[PDB]
């Protein structure tokens, strides 16, 4: 704002505002599963057992 | 044949002859139990992945 009155009467006004913001969110999630099942040999009784 | 399955075989021919068929069944399930419904006569050897 600028104001002058009469050639002799000086005015200035000058009026800023500023906002700035950020905002970030970051998520992660990892899931692992691993699973190993080996059957090697199957033993069973002779029938002829005592 | 296997020593086993013979002598199973001969038990329950025993009970046969001394003319008990309710052991000779029950004997009968008992080798069926033991020594299965078939007998392999041919397999192939190998090996398999996926």
């Amino acid at each position: 704002t600028e104001l002058a009155l009469f050639s002799r009467v000086n005015g200035k006004f000058s009026t800023e505002f500023q906002r700035m913001k950020t905002l970030q969110v970051k998520d992660q999630a990892v899931t692992t599963r691993v699973q190993v099942r080996n059957r090697i040999y199957t033993v069973k009784t002779t029938p002829t057992s005592e | 044949l296997s020593l086993g399955f013979t002598k199973a075989l001969m038990d329950i021919c025993d009970q046969l002859e001394k003319n008990q068929t309710k052991m000779a069944t029950y004997l009968a399930e008992l080798l069926i139990l033991n020594y299965g419904t078939h007998v392999i006569t041919s397999v192939d050897a190998g090996a398999a992945l996926v």
